[PDB]
Formats: C-alpha cells, structure tokens, sequence
C-alpha cells in the first residue's frame, strides 16, 4: 500500500528532525539573524548561499549539507549564466522545494531535513527581509518574522511570539533569540547575520570575543 | 523418588504447569525430584533458575577402568572358564577372570 | 550506577545505548533468591570454618552472584514488557544484549 | 521497515569492530602518537594520509584499507588541484563521514570499520593536535586528547583517562599508551607518530631497535 | 540474514578445498619447494608468477587458474609500469586477498580455492623465503616454514611439523615433503622450485628423469 | 538447497546426452579415427578444428555446433596472431572446459553436450595421439586409447576394451569401432580420420564408395 508506506516515510522524517538541535532565524533592523545550538566547531548548520541569500537547516548533517552544496552550485551557475542580481532567495527556495519533493517520493528513505532560506535587500536598497521554510514534504511556507527549525519547535516559537519586536537591534534580537532558544555560551552557539548594510556579500559570522561582547 | 527421563525432548507451554507442581511439592521435602537429560543446552533455563532444581550433576562414559569394573560385575568368578585358558594361570580362577577382563577391555579400547 | 552491577544493554530506535542495571528489575522473587543464595553461602562458610554466623560479605557476593544464573528478567529479540518500558522511554527498544573463517579483521 | 534494517546494520557493524584488535591515538608534546596491537609485519592499520594528516583504523581490513586508499587519492588530488597547505584533517574526516554514511544506507553490508583522522600543525607553527573519530554510521566526533578504536574500548579508555597527561614526552606517552592498551613487544606492536617538528612529511614509523629503546 | 549466508558460503568453499588433492610448499636451503599430488600431465597447480614469485593452489581448477591468470596479468603490468624489482610477493598476496574478499561476498558462488604465494630473494642477495596463504574468505596468513593446502591438511601438517629442518638440501626437503604428503612416483607428482640461485627467473620445474634421480 | 538443484541440472544434461546417438574416437596406426552413428547427410558431428586438431561431439546439435564454431574461431585467431604450430589440442580442450563450466554455472540451461578433442603429431614427426574428453560441467579427462560419447556408453566402451589394439590399421580399427558401436551401412555412418601422414591439414572424411571399400 503506497498510502501506508508514505505515512511511515513522513513519520520517520518527522522523528529525525525532532531528534536534532534547534535553529532560529529572525528579522532585525540590519537584516536577518541566524542562531543555532551547535556544539561542534567544524560542523556548521548556517551558510552563505549567494550575495544576499543565507541558509539554515536542521536534521541529518550529511543530507542538509548535500542540499547546502547543491544550492551553492545552483546559485553560482545562475549568477554566472545571467547575473548576480538575478539570483533571488525565491528561486533558491523553489529549487529546494522541488528537490525535497522528488527525494521524498523517489528515493528509498525521505531526507530528514528542514530548511530555511533567507534573503535581504541589496546595498543602499530598501525591502523587507524574506524568510522561507521548506519542509521534507517539499511545502514552502512564507514567514514574515521568524522561522524555528528542528527539535521541539513549540516552546521556542511561542517565546519568540512574545519577545519578537520589529526593528530590534542586533544585540536585542540576539538576546531574544538565545532566550527563546533556551525554552548557551559561545562554545555551543553558531551565530551569523545577513547584514543588509554590507556592499556585496551580506553573510557574516559572529564568533569568539565579538560574539562574547554581543551576548 | 520421582524421576523423569529424556526431558530434552520437551522444552505458553507445559513449563509453567511443571514449575507450579514443583513448587507445590516443595513442601514435601521427603520426595526427591530427579530429572535426566542428555542435552543440557536445549533444556530451558527456567527450570535451571535458583530454587527448585539447584543441584546439577554431570555423568560420564565408562572409562577403561570403569569398563573393567562393569565387565567384572557381569563376568563374575562363577562363570565357567576354559581349561586351556586356566593352563596359563595355574588354575587361579579369579586371576584368570581379571586377566581376561583386562585383555578384552584393552582390545576394545584399542 | 557503578558499572559493577550492569545487567542489560538496550539500544533504542534513536540509536541511544543505555545500560539497565538491577535497579529496574528488583522483583521480590529476585530478593528471595538473593537471600536464599546468601544463606547457602552461609551454610558453606559454617561447614568450612565452623563459626556459627552470617557475614555481610555473603549477601554482598550473593548480590552479584544472583545474575550469574539467569532469572528470566532479559528476553530474546524484543520483549512485550520492553515495548512497555519503550513506551515510557518514548523510543522503541530494538536491541537486547546481555552484559573462524569469515573474512579478515585487523 | 527502516527501523529494523537500517538499524540492522548497526549491530552487524558493532559486532565486526569488536572482533578486531585495539588501536589508540593520543596527543603528546611532539604531536600525535598511534599505538596499535598488530601481529602481522605486512598488513598495517596506521598510515600517512597527507603531509600533516595521519590515519588509524580498526575492523575488516579489506574495508579500512579501501578507505585508506580512497583518502590518499582524495588528499593528493586536492593538494595538486589547489595546494598542499589547503588539504586539512577536517576535510578528510568529513569525506570519510559522507562515504561511510553512503555505504551504511546503500551497500549490502555496512563497513565494519572505525576510523580516526589525526592532524598536527605545520613546521614552526603552533596549534593543538586535532583528533576525529568517524564511526560506521557516518557519525563524526571531535576528540581533545585521545581516541580508542576496536575491541573492548572501555578499559583502555579508562586507563588512558587516569594516565593521560598533556605535553607528555614521546617515551611517557608510549608507556601510557602500551599500558592502557594492555588493560606487548616490538613483534606485536605497530607504532608511528605525527611528529610536529618535521619540515614537511610529519608521519614517521618507530620500529625495530629504535622502538625497542623507546619502550 | 548476513550470518546464515556467511556460514553457508563458508561451509561450501571448505567442502571444496577438502574435496581436492593436497599441495605443500616449504622452505629449503636453495629457496622454496612446491610438491603437489597431480595425476594429469596437462593441468598444473604450480606456476611462475613473476621473476622471484611463485604460486600454488588447491581447489576448483578453472577458478584457481582464473586467479593464476589474473595474477600473471597484474604482476606483468606492474613490472612494466614501474620495474621488475618493484613487484613483490607481498603485493600479489594482498591483491589475491582483496579478490577473494570481493568474490566471496559479491559473486553467486564463493571460489572453492586455497592459495599460496611464495617469494625468495634476488640473485646474490640474502633474505628468508616468505610464504603467504590466502583462504577463500580473503584472509592472508604469514607462514615461516611451510604451507599445506587442500584435502586432509592436518595429517600432512603433523608430519611436516616433525620432519621439517631449516636449510635442508633439495633432496632432503623433497623426501620430507613426499613423505608428509603420503600421510607417489614421477607420474603422479608435480614438483617445482623457486631456486634462489638463478640470476633472474627463479621458478624451475623438476620433472622426468631428473625428478626420478632426486626422489 | 542450490546443491540439490545442481543435482537436477546434472541429471537434465545427462538425460539429453543419453537421448541421442553414440560416437567413438580411437587411436590407430595412421592417427585417430572418428566413427559416429549419424543418419542425416547435412548435419555432422565430426569436424576439423585446426591443422592437426579434430573434434567430435554428442548431445544437442545446435549447442555442440555452437561450440564447434567457437572453437574454430578461437583456433584461427590464435594461429593468425602467433603461428599455426602454436595452436595445440591441449589449449582447445582447456578452452572448451572453461566455456562449458561457465555455461553450466551461469546460463539458464546447461549444455547437454559431450566433447572429444583429438590431436596428432605434425608431418614427418613422431608422437602419440592425444584424446581429451570434456563433459558438460567443465571436467576434462585425458584418454590414452579411445573415447566414447553419447547414448549408452558402457557396452561400447567394454567391446572396445576387448577389441582395441594399438597400431591397428585403418580397416581393422574401422571394423573394431563399428562392431563396438553396434553393441550400420555407409548411409548411417559419419567416418573421418586425423591422418598423421598428411602434410598440413590432417582431417579427412571417408564417405561413399571409399568408405564402402574400407568396411
């Protein structure tokens, strides 16, 4: 019965995402902020995709890193084939929407991954940050304020629901995100931003002593 | 003495009933339950749990010495013996029987 | 929680390996068997030395000697009782493990 | 059922790693020390991977020597394509993780292997030795002090836990490693170092009479 | 079930190696001696592999001759690609092991064969003869004195254990080998040597009247 | 049980060879003589393979003719690639053995065939005729005097055992072979020789009135 096999695939993928750490992404004054609970120093769950497009994920490392690599590949091939300002967060989200659907229906085991693609405006430009969440189903949800991925998402999503404030500075959004994530020091946090003020490459990690000062 | 033989053939099943009956008869310490089994591996360890059947004893094959013993038990001194074989032992019937038992055991164990 | 009273090793659906010690299997019949084994050890001691007494070391050794003989507490494959403990855990129990010429191993 | 059989390999593989010899790798003053229990004189379980990256393994040999060869291939192709100082122990560890995961969920039988990738700093440079352990799952763990692979790992890991001392000399670390491994003469030991003091190729075997003097 | 297939494959191959004639190889003063019980005059179980590397086998003729051919192929391709003195008995043994580890787990029927690779030193050089035995599983054993393959190995091995003497001449080692093999005339024996004294090609058959004189 | 299934495969091939006619090949003064019971005038069971190598078969016509063609192919490719005097009956027999083994283990149905490869010496040369019999599984047997293939082989083999005489002339060997085969006129016999006295091509059919005179 494919009706029942699909059900065990969906449950298996859901259990895998739940059996993982939690990541949050939220909009703040200077762009978008990614805050993930990550103990390792080599393995990362937040990445630059293109000049203004960032990427966070939660699930199985090897698989969402497979998607990370595929997305980088895609974005660069487009940017070179057409131009840099033509690649948008929307295209990227759509490609991961269709690849996760194809994987979910055609491969032996569905990928146990949850994706968030983020985009900010270009330099000297004005536009609201866009957040998209792509699930293992391949569904793409347009989020206005914040995305929470992996683990138990309810308490973090609610804490953010009470604490969120548009146009919060970098330090306030970091406090809100760490607080809601707790519902951890610089040795257990992966923090990066999509700083809308940078001229070209917006993604920028916040680690070590600078991170120490911010939190 | 309540003895059971070939208990490796057997063992949700009859095992709980047997355990219940053993527990019931435990009050009668005069009655001794003795079980035999040639395959200790196949025996369910439930009966081997501490308590009822605590004492386990291993048995062995007849050793050459044991064969000479068992042969002596049937080949007693009262059995008739050949005169020619008596000539080799000057008419000592017991010594002749012992030598014959040793010879047959040695030949069979060769 | 010391590793001297290890009883079973259980690997779950999540892949988490947990050591279940005697604390999760202390049935009253098991206590009775422990006491009886300790009393048997006391018989052996009194018939070896002659002093009419019971040592605490007898019971302490009987504690670890209780599981030298199987008590039926572990089961092959996945036990239904384990599916009950697995329900409390929230992770399905998958592996129960007590505690040649097939290729080359280095 | 994904739960019974994707997991079915996990017992299979765990059993294969246990019917093997034990290997230890630990950090000492001059770099990293590999000490393996190895009777053969031809077959080895410790190998140079790149200039500053070493490799130890335990489990079916046809499998971890296959990985040894693949890793050598990878490292040299990168070093030639980019440069020698670009290949890092971290990349290698990550490739082994991806490859052992892909064998775990696709091949018929999982690789009954356990890997340890080691890296030291370059010549005249300062940096702490890095040890990574890659398991048959595809899992990768960052070790600060020592890795123990194959056989019964608990007693060796604990003995090392009591005896370990950072900045121990070569002879002390050898005594500690052989002692904890016992929990064997030069005819049953495979010993090599990642000597941080060498100009380029850091890997160096310690055999015969020199090994005899050290132990 | 991986366990049942492994125990079924293992007992069929073994029911083929013991279902065949017996071969012995032993070290003597001038090199290594192969003595096999072989009635045919065309079908052979002892062969040159490379300049100083010999080969004996026991099992299914078409398969160990397949391995014979593959090994010849390998050795010559290496010798031409690098040089003659670079091909060693150790490499050959290792290749046969990998091949008998791949055939056993991947092909329909395991090869029912037992291999022995032998090597001696080069001309005017000094070094002990090396014997390796490769089993149908893919395990390789380093033998110091002699290898016995096929048929009832244990009675023949017991006799060699009592009669063996290092540095025995060619005639003594032939007497010992034929004696222990009996536990047969020139019309039922295949005898060859790896004569360490030859300048280049060490393998040399001993047949007919010369064999008659030696035994 | 594959082994019990293999017993069925052996029986099916044996049944096919019995469901057929009988062929004999025997050594005589001038070479080797093939005498087969063959009613058709177009379909033949005896054939030239190379200059001094002949071939007889018994079983299923399409398959042993497939082998006939393959052998012709092989022999000519070798003779051209090296030289004519390099192709020997022994090589051919060995190729047929490898091929019938591969067919017997890998194809759906085993070749219900029985082969006999014959060889004589070259012109003005002296050497005993060689007969090889290759069975359906790949087994090969070296025959000193005569081969009997197909049908009920016992009575023919015994009659030949009593009547055979080395260095019998062509007429005597023909009488012996037809007599033992009976245990038939020129309209039901296929007779050919490997005449050792011919300069190059030794195979020569004896049909019609010449056959009439000989028998």
């Amino acid at each position: 019965s494919p009706e029942q096999a699909m059900r065990e695939r969906s449950e298996l993928a859901r259990k895998g995402i739940a059996r993982a750490k939690s990541v949050v992404a939220l909009a703040y004054a200077g762009g978008v902020l990614f805050v993930a609970e990550n103990p390792s120093r080599s393995l990362q769950k937040i990445s630059e995709l293109y000049d203004r497009v960032g990427f966070a994920a939660a699930g199985k490392f090897n698989e969402f890193d497979n998607l990370r690599r595929g997305g980088i590949q895609f974005a660069d091939t487009r940017g070179y084939a057409y131009d840099r300002r033509d690649v948008t967060g929307r295209q990227l989200a759509n490609v991961y929407a269709q690849t996760l659907g194809t994987i979910f229906t055609e491969q032996a085991k569905p990928y146990e991954v949850e994706l968030c693609v983020a985009e900010v405006a270009h330099y000297g430009e004005t536009k609201r940050p866009e957040l998209y969440r792509i699930t293992y189903d391949g569904s793409i949800a347009d989020e206005p304020h914040f995305v929470v991925m992996g683990g138990t998402t309810e308490p973090i999503a609610n804490a953010l629901k009470e604490s969120y404030a548009e146009n919060a500075s970098l330090t306030d959004a970091l406090r809100i995100a760490v607080a809601a994530l707790r519902a951890l020091g610089v040795a257990s946090l992966e923090v990066a931003v999509l700083d809308a003020n940078r001229p070209r490459r917006a993604f920028r990690r916040i680690t070590g002593s600078a991170l120490q000062a911010l939190l | 003495i309540v003895f059971f033989d070939e208990m490796d053939s057997i063992f949700t099943t009859v095992v709980p009933q047997l355990l219940s009956e053993i527990d019931g008869v435990e009050g009668l310490e005069n009655v001794i339950v003795i079980g035999a089994s040639n395959r200790e591996d196949m025996i369910d360890p439930a009966i081997l749990r501490p308590g009822r059947l605590d004492v386990k004893i291993k048995i062995e094959r007849p050793d050459a010495e044991a064969a000479q013993d068992i042969y002596s038990k049937y080949l007693t001194e009262f059995l008739p013996v050949h005169a020619d074989d008596l000539a080799e032992f000057d008419g000592d019937r017991s010594a002749c029987i012992k030598a014959m038992i040793e010879k047959v055991v040695d030949r069979m164990y060769a | 929680e010391i590793d001297d009273n290890r009883f079973l090793e259980v690997t779950y659906a999540n892949g988490d390996k947990e050591v279940m010690y005697f604390k999760d299997f202390n049935s009253g019949a098991m206590i009775q068997n422990v006491v009886d084994r300790a009393k048997k050890n006391a018989i052996k001691s009194v018939l070896e030395t002659g002093q009419p007494g019971l040592r605490i070391q007898h019971l302490l050794d009987s504690i670890v000697d209780e599981f030298a003989e199987n008590e039926d507490l572990p089961n092959t494959t996945n036990p239904d009782d384990w599916a009950r403990i697995s329900g409390k855990k929230g992770e399905r129990i998958v592996y129960i493990r007590t505690l040649s010429n097939l290729g080359q191993y280095l």
